[PDB]
């Protein structure tokens, strides 16, 4: 019953998540983790389970 | 010597804290990487 | 005489329109793939174009 939260209409600082060592794994497909602070997107979905 | 996780990051074109701040390989690296546990010898 | 100008115009038009093809790249605009992939992975996409 995985949850889906929608993320939009805000400024998202991905650098905190990239630099934070609390994450055991952070693997990204399609786009580079180091430039996400630069790109702009339509909407973002977080499927959590 | 490297201890803990991220031991696999020692490789060309890899990302992470170790690869970014500790040991960075070139993109066209031509060589071999060797690793083995050494608890008996290295175990602040 | 109209046919030669028509044929050259058609050749140029298709040559231009071939820039909208991706040939299997994640995108057809070279700038955005360079501006979202780090070079180790972006080279692979650029080669196809």
């Amino acid at each position: 019953a995985w949850n889906r939260k929608r993320i939009s209409n805000c400024v998202a600082d991905y650098s905190v998540l990239y630099n934070s060592a609390s994450f055991s794994t952070f693997k990204c497909y399609g786009v580079s983790p180091t430039k996400l602070n630069d790109l702009c997107f339509t909407n973002v979905y977080a499927d959590s389970f | 010597v490297i201890r803990g996780d991220e031991v696999r990051q020692i490789a060309p074109g890899q990302t992470g804290k170790i690869a970014d701040y500790n040991y960075k390989l070139p993109d066209d690296f031509t060589g071999c990487v060797i690793a083995w546990n050494s608890n008996n010898l290295d175990s602040y | 005489l109209q046919d030669v100008v028509n044929q050259n115009a058609q050749a140029l038009n298709t040559l231009v329109k071939q820039l909208s093809s991706n040939f299997g790249a994640i995108s057809s605009v070279l700038n955005d793939i360079l501006s979202r992939l780090d070079p180790p992975e972006a080279e692979v996409q650029i080669d196809r174009l």
